[PDB]
RNA sequence: UCGAUGUCGGCUCGUCGCAUCCUGGGGCUGAAGAAGGUCCCAAGGGUUGGGCUGUUCGCCCAUUAAAGCGGCACGCGAGCU
RNA sequence: CGAAUGCCGGCAUGAGUAACGAUAAAGAGGGUGAGAAUCCCUCUCGCCGUAAGCCCAAGGGUUCCUACGCAAUGGUCGUCAGCGUAGGGUUAGGCGGGACCUAAGGUGAAGCCGAAAGGCGUAGCCGAAGGGCAGCCGGUUAAUAUUCCGGCCCUUCCCGCAGGUGCGAUGGGGGGACGCUCUAGGCUAGGGGGACCGGAGCCAUGGACGAGCCCGGCCAGAAGCGCAGGGUGGGAGGUAGGCAAAUCCGCCUCCCAACAAGCUCUGCGUGGUGGGGAAGCCCGUACGGGUGACAACCCCCCGAAGCCAGGGAGCCAAGAAAAGCCUCUAAGCACAACCUGCGGGAACCCGUACCGCAAACCGACACAGGUGGGCGGGUGCAAGAGCACUCAGGCGCGCGGGAGAACCCUCGCCAAGGAACUCUGCAAGUUGGCCCCGUAACUUCGGGAGAAGGGGUGCUCCCUGGGGUGAUGAGCCCCGGGGAGCCGCAGUGAACAGGCUCUGGCGACUGUUUACCAAAAACACAGCUCUCUGCGAACUCGUAAGAGGAGGUAUAGGGAGCGACGCUUGCCCGGUGCCGGAAGGUCAAGGGGAGGGGUGCAAGCCCCGAACCGAAGCCCCGGUGAACGGCGGCCGUAACUAUAACGGUCCUAAGGUAGCGAAAUUCCUUGUCGGGUAAGUUCCGACCUGCACGAAAAGCGUAACGACCGGAGCGCUGUCUCGGCGAGGGACCCGGUGAAAUUGAACUGGCCGUGAAGAUGCGGCCUACCCGUGGCAGGACGAAAAGACCCCGUGGAGCUUUACUGCAGC
RNA sequence: CGAGCUAGCCCUGGCCAGGGUGAAGCUGGGGUGAGACCCAGUGGAGGCCCGAACCGGUGGGGGAUGCAAACCCCUCGGAUG
RNA sequence: GUGGUUCGUGGAGCCAUGGGGGAAUCUGGGCGGACCACCGCCUAAGGCUAAGUACUCCGGGUGACCGAUAGCGCACCAGUA
RNA sequence: CGGGGGGAACCUGGGGAACUGAAACAUCUCAGUACCCAGAGGAGAGGAAAGAGAAAUCGACUCCCUGAGUAGCGGCGAGCG
RNA sequence: CGCGGGGUGGAGCAGCCCGGUAGCUCGUCGGGCUCAUAACCCGAAGGUCGUCGGUUCAAAUCCGGCCCCCGCAACCA
RNA sequence: CCGAGGGUAGGGCCCGUGACUGGGGCGAAGUCGUAACAAGGUAGCUGUACCGGAAGGUGCGGCUGGACACC
RNA sequence: GUGGGAGAGGGUGGUGGAAUUCCCGGAGUAGCGGUGAAAUGCGCAGAUACCGGGAGGAACGCCGAUGGCGAAGGCAGCCA
């Protein structure tokens, strides 16, 4: 957990780096599994549609298995634990006995020697995937399918997890990382345990640049613009907002609920406190 | 100091070039106008 | 005078007025002497260096015969700042 | 046509005036020629030399070479030229690019969307300064050369012979295939020295015939070999995966290696031949050509950032694709095919001159500006691409000759004094490199720190330690140490090279910004908090399709404020915004048809049309402060006086807590006191009557940081008392070239008046021969710009909102 | 019709003399019940320091019908991000 | 719900049609300015159709059209420098 | 077998402004104009009544004259027709 | 000067704005409870509404003048 | 050479003094309330934490040096 | 040393039921709460009281003593 640094510079002071002892590889990754990708924050018309993005280190994209159900019953050994620079979490390289090599997002608790499976069969132990209906109430669980066969959308980020609070008919009730209480279909695959690399939240960037390396550009406050530019700005000598605080496009940024009311999804949600 | 003309022979024909004009309706009427007027050169020099 | 008469203060350079700050000449005095008070004549000349402030001004330090008030587009930016 | 700051052209004034475009710098002889400071040669002088030399890419497009020219172009001249006329000149299977690959992007069968034009989109395709791929050294022309030629190597295609083999691809696998910082061992470019090798020639002016002085001592090169490195397991058995099949690949198991041991690839070395080859003298050259010679062609050292190259180590931000390439099987074919080696053949299109930090490119100019890559020698100074001189090479900047005023610019020095200058030490000075001693508050324990403040610095001789390379030796090279002397005003002797301290404000910090008047206390920033978003996410761009978000998933993503860190961030929910509320109230279309009307003989057809049911929204109830925001008044009171812990009452949704406080906020104000100073509207501490601080438009501190803004001291000064002298480029005189704004016309004086109120022009009076040159700026309400301030116009435009009315969005 | 200037991002290359400080880590030693830790050498971190190239544009002077429609001189900021 | 028409919601018919409902074939259906009756007119939901009309790159004829600052931008090697 | 692209102006179709007028300005106007797009051609469009509209009338369409600045339309305004 | 609000028993506030009526809390005075004071309970007193002029039958009330008060404003210059 | 000492520079310690500021001692009869001693009228005390004109109040835990009716 | 003992002695992981609160459903009506007495609050938008489900956190009643253990602070459901 968390390398620190004596302050031989300002900003080497509170700067903080992850603990990579867990990483069993480096300079990988399995060349069979990874293409590349690009963007700018700009979109197919050339237009910035997400602000303050660009720069940052070149990445290769590790292809990664979110359908574990196509291997039902085939076992696999955990081969390696290494670094993915497209996600908060770390990926486990695993060899199947098919001789197929695949990437899994690494649960907290995997040592690399261990066997993992997926399917209704599936001993209930860290690393194994099952359909939710066969997992006993109370299990902490990650990488969940939202609908059956569509891939795992939930609890994928470092340290996240979910809990089975009970079942109703064809569906099971899940407490998400948000605390929202959600029904999910019994046939959705999930793997048991929590994501791990959970100390991720305690890295401390420590200098401006380390934000740029992650591709995050400087973010300027409405407050500091002119009135063409943003609902708050001018007059200056600073100013309070002069108005209920707003986004550049004019909507209100405190309190104002953006989820749409009539989504058929609403029929499956009970929460989010 | 750096002025506004920084000639690049490729850039000139991919921007104002004859094929370039011919691709955009905006651009075809640029040609029609120049032909209708009798320009000697409908489209720039580049070597 | 708006088909433009650049505006405070400083600096440089001055010039003029006298309702005189000093020096010269006077009357009166509640002028013994010395030293002052006040009023008259007189524009020849002279009228310091410095702390503060953009400052003019003003206060202040140290001197002085004295540390004069004004005009010249609040003299002077085709002379400077 | 007389006026429009009219329009077009022509010609004036200014005026022979300013300038002639870097202060690197010129002088003479000879030549050519009608004509020469300017063209050609020689000699002397000066300037560049991590360039002002040389190569490459862009871009330019004949500017290249030579002959004959000088009207113009050339900031003068021109006999010269980048100029005129003409002729000539660019040679590639190997260099660059294409009959190869893929990247962003582009384009796009399929497909999707859009009134039309069109928008999108998987495969494919196109796309390069990336990947792939075979040429090195010399000679030759006036002008091209890895292109022609000489010598020595090499690649593909085609066909044939031999030998080999399950052959075969657009398909499967391997590889290609990668970051940043540090970096080992061995090489090479490159460089330095030699008493050793080769060479014309030299003894000057006191000395020197010398182990003298000056010149040179390499280049390329298949196989073979050697040194150094990269890459790399071998065998079987199973095998369900690698969208078919694989013997390949993956995966499991057993067996031997464990090491480059081998196999293999590249670097360098050497190598058959090949080829260069100075100073000097001589001719004879916009250029170089004989000889030197039959040249020599060797040792030692220094040593890459280049090579071996996928080398190694560490770190986190985690570091392209595809083809060539090899392997695998598929159809298919096995006469084929493929592999290997030898041989003959065949091997296309375009670029190729020249300029290329510039007089040939971008800047209207032969323009002090701008322009990517590579090479960039020697010596000295700690190093170095820094600095001074200098190789090769290239230049003296396309007006000159004088003179030696004011004034200006760039620079040098100054008696005594030393910030007295001034808004302000602005400016300039001081300081200055390296080694050694030494070094405070405070501090986040790193810093502060080059703190401060000092000492050393050259040359000669004596002794002497360690290293590199060689042997462990000399030599050569690097790092020192001690000892005794010498000279000068002075030894980082010239050049490049911090002035320092105390103390405030603001901002944590490095960063960022108004291209071209603002670099900052503004923006950003790690970090804290609120808020939205369950994923076909929210949000954003788009009519849409689609895309970004994100091939992400709440430890994530969007929005907002605050802005490291420390200690903290009070009270109010009445209004407003957001959030929750299944009732109640009102509510549009629609449902409803009480009742009424028009017209018909009537059946009807046709209008209105009450109750009632009926969304969101508003009303209503409530919650919400790191949401918009807001956080009182008058009166009294203590055994001196003052003051008021205390009380009274009026109002509020609530009445400002902590901490700060004449402040980047304090009007009165230069508040009062204290400090500093001889003297302090500034500045520092303090008091609190805070006009009008106050807690994330954050409050109060904070080490470190700052081309920020304020205050003081030391050091030192031409800032100043207060100027002086000197240098150079101008200014002035002469020869050549020769502008510009401006200009109603001029025969253009002072004063006191007058006049539209500031008269050369009118009145009176004074003064005044005609014309210039160098100078100064008081005046022509001097020039420039149809005043930007101010108002006007029912002029215009950016911006705001509970202005009006719309629209997107929801 | 324009991103051949300028602003951002995407793709692919390249550049950054020389010096100065000396983080973690590792090794050894001390310490301890075992540690923390302390010291030494090694090591070579960093929007670290000095300073060329390259990037800037602080202060001042000159220029102002300019060499230049933003320049020149002197000084000065960054210079592995 | 809109457009067209002189018709701007007007008593608003007619022609057209984005949306909902949705017939009949002579006794069928549209129209004559809301609607009703009467009396008339006409036969939608398929198509083609000369000429009389517009215009002038081009050829010709004619000007109380210009005559090189005019007449086209161009009398000339001009959409050129 | 055909299509594609071009053509001065003219024609039809899909779409469609603003200045300006209203002596400000929203309806209105400019205006179905400018423009953009698609398709015709030597012309294009339109054309043989589910028409006019008051006469027991007229007979497809186009163009000119007239009706007529009439009927109307209109912040019953400017104006439109 | 400019605009807005204000002046009422001793203190602090209503009432004015709509003419006839002056009220609330404290305080003061008398009495009670208590050993005594406060607290608490029962009673009471107290004003011409800043001032001057007008309007009306009648003025705290409506109007004007002045006098004080509090508040905002004083910009381009 | 060393050398009294003079000079320049930077530290350390101690005393004095300073606008102002913090509490404290002490001083017959000033103001405000009643915290404590009798369940002192809320048992008291206590470390600590927040708050409040003031004594003090409240939270968490603690000590006894506190505790004849009624459920 | 050997052999035996009692114990809430400490660390770790697990786990059980009672209760409180919150929600969902059921039924049900006019108050509930609270105090010295009240009021604030809660409730006809259906509260309290009653039944069923669920979420979650905390502390462990009886055994329990005037008891045991620990150096002190302290240590109490149950299992390893
Ligand atoms: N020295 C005792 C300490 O001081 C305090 O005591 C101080 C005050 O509280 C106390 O003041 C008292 C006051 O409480 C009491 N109720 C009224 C009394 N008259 C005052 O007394 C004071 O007043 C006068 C001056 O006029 C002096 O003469 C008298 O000595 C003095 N005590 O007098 C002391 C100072 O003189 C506290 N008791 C406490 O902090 C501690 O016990
Ligand atoms: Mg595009
Ligand atoms: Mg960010
Ligand atoms: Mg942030
Ligand atoms: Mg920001
Ligand atoms: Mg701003
Ligand atoms: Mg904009
Ligand atoms: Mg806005
Ligand atoms: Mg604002
Ligand atoms: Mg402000
Ligand atoms: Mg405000
Ligand atoms: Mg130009
Ligand atoms: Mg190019
Ligand atoms: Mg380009
Ligand atoms: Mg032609
Ligand atoms: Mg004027
Ligand atoms: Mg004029
Ligand atoms: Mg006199
Ligand atoms: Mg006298
Ligand atoms: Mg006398
Ligand atoms: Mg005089
Ligand atoms: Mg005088
Ligand atoms: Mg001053
Ligand atoms: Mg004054
Ligand atoms: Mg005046
Ligand atoms: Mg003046
Ligand atoms: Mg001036
Ligand atoms: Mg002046
Ligand atoms: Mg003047
Ligand atoms: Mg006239
Ligand atoms: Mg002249
Ligand atoms: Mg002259
Ligand atoms: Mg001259
Ligand atoms: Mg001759
Ligand atoms: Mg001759
Ligand atoms: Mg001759
Ligand atoms: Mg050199
Ligand atoms: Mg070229
Ligand atoms: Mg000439
Ligand atoms: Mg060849
Ligand atoms: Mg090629
Ligand atoms: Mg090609
Ligand atoms: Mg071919
Ligand atoms: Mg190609
Ligand atoms: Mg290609
Ligand atoms: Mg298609
Ligand atoms: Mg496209
Ligand atoms: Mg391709
Ligand atoms: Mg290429
Ligand atoms: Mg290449
Ligand atoms: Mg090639
Ligand atoms: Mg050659
Ligand atoms: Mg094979
Ligand atoms: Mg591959
Ligand atoms: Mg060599
Ligand atoms: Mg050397
Ligand atoms: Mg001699
Ligand atoms: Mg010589
Ligand atoms: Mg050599
Ligand atoms: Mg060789
Ligand atoms: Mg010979
Ligand atoms: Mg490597
Ligand atoms: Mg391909
Ligand atoms: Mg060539
Ligand atoms: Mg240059
Ligand atoms: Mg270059
Ligand atoms: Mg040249
Ligand atoms: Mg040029
Ligand atoms: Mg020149
Ligand atoms: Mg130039
Ligand atoms: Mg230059
Ligand atoms: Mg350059
Ligand atoms: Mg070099
Ligand atoms: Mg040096
Ligand atoms: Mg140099
Ligand atoms: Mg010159
Ligand atoms: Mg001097
Ligand atoms: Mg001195
Ligand atoms: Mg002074
Ligand atoms: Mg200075
Ligand atoms: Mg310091
Ligand atoms: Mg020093
Ligand atoms: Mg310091
Ligand atoms: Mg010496
Ligand atoms: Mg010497
Ligand atoms: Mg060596
Ligand atoms: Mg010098
Ligand atoms: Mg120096
Ligand atoms: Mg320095
Ligand atoms: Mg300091
Ligand atoms: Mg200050
Ligand atoms: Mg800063
Ligand atoms: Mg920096
Ligand atoms: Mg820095
Ligand atoms: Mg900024
Ligand atoms: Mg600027
Ligand atoms: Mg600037
Ligand atoms: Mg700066
Ligand atoms: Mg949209
Ligand atoms: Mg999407
Ligand atoms: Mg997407
Ligand atoms: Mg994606
Ligand atoms: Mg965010
Ligand atoms: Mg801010
Ligand atoms: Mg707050
Ligand atoms: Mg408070
Ligand atoms: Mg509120
Ligand atoms: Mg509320
Ligand atoms: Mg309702
Ligand atoms: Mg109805
Ligand atoms: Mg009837
Ligand atoms: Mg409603
Ligand atoms: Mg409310
Ligand atoms: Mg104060
Ligand atoms: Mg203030
Ligand atoms: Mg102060
Ligand atoms: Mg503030
Ligand atoms: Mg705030
Ligand atoms: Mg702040
Ligand atoms: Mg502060
Ligand atoms: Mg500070
Ligand atoms: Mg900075
Ligand atoms: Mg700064
Ligand atoms: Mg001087
Ligand atoms: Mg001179
Ligand atoms: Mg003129
Ligand atoms: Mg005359
Ligand atoms: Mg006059
Ligand atoms: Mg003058
Ligand atoms: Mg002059
Ligand atoms: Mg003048
Ligand atoms: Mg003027
Ligand atoms: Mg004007
Ligand atoms: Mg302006
Ligand atoms: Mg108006
Ligand atoms: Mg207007
Ligand atoms: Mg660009
Ligand atoms: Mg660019
Ligand atoms: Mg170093
Ligand atoms: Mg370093
Ligand atoms: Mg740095
Ligand atoms: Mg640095
Ligand atoms: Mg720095
Ligand atoms: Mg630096
Ligand atoms: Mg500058
Ligand atoms: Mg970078
Ligand atoms: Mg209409
Ligand atoms: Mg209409
Ligand atoms: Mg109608
Ligand atoms: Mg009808
Ligand atoms: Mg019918
Ligand atoms: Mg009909
Ligand atoms: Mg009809
Ligand atoms: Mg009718
Ligand atoms: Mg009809
Ligand atoms: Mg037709
Ligand atoms: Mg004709
Ligand atoms: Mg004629
Ligand atoms: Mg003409
Ligand atoms: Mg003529
Ligand atoms: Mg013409
Ligand atoms: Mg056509
Ligand atoms: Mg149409
Ligand atoms: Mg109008
Ligand atoms: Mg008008
Ligand atoms: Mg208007
Ligand atoms: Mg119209
Ligand atoms: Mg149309
Ligand atoms: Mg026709
Ligand atoms: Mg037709
Ligand atoms: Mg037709
Ligand atoms: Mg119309
Ligand atoms: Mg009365
Ligand atoms: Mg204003
Ligand atoms: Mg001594
Ligand atoms: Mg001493
Ligand atoms: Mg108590
Ligand atoms: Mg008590
Ligand atoms: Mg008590
Ligand atoms: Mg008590
Ligand atoms: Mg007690
Ligand atoms: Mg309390
Ligand atoms: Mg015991």
């Amino acid at each position: 957990a968390v390398k620190k640094f004596k302050p031989y510079t300002p900003s080497r002071r509170f700067m903080t780096v992850a603990d990579f002892s867990e990483i069993t590889k480096t300079e990988p990754e399995k060349s069979l599994v990874k293409p590349l990708k690009k963007t700018g924050g700009r979109n197919n018309q050339g237009r910035i549609t997400v602000r303050f993005r660009g720069g940052g280190h070149k990445r290769l994209y590790r292809i990664i298995d979110f359908k574990r159900w196509d291997k039902v019953g085939i076992p696999a050994k955990v081969a390696a634990i290494e670094y993915d620079p497209n996600r908060s979490a770390r990926i486990a390289l695993l060899h199947y006995v098919d001789g197929e090599k695949r990437y899994i997002i690494a649960p907290d608790g995997l040592q690399v020697g261990q066997q993992v499976v997926a399917g209704p069969d599936a001993p209930i132990q860290v690393g194994n995937a099952l359909p939710l209906r066969f997992i006993p109430v109370g299990t902490v669980v990650h990488a969940v399918e939202l609908e059956p066969k569509k891939g795992a959308k939930l609890a994928r980020a470092a340290g996240t997890s979910a809990q089975i609070q009970g079942r109703e008919g064809d569906y099971v009730i899940l407490r998400l990382p948000s605390g929202e209480l959600r029904k999910v279909h019994g046939e959705c695959y999930a793997t048991v345990g929590a994501v791990g690399n959970a100390d991720h939240k305690n890295i401390v960037l420590g200098k401006a640049g380390r934000s740029r390396w992650l591709g995050r550009r400087p973010h300027v406050r409405g407050a500091a613009m002119n009135p063409v530019d943003h609902p708050h700005g001018g007059g200056e000598g600073r100013a309070p907002r002069g108005r209920p605080p707003a986004s550049p496009w004019g909507w209100q940024t405190k309190g104002l609920k953006t989820r749409k009311r009539r989504k058929p999804s609403s029929r499956f949600i009970i929460a989010r406190r | 100091m750096k002025r506004t003309w920084q000639p690049n022979r490729r850039k000139r024909a991919k921007t104002h070039g004859f094929r370039a004009r011919m691709r955009t309706p905006g651009g075809r009427k640029v040609l029609k106008r120049r032909r209708q007027k009798g320009r000697w050169r409908l489209t720039p020099a580049v070597r």
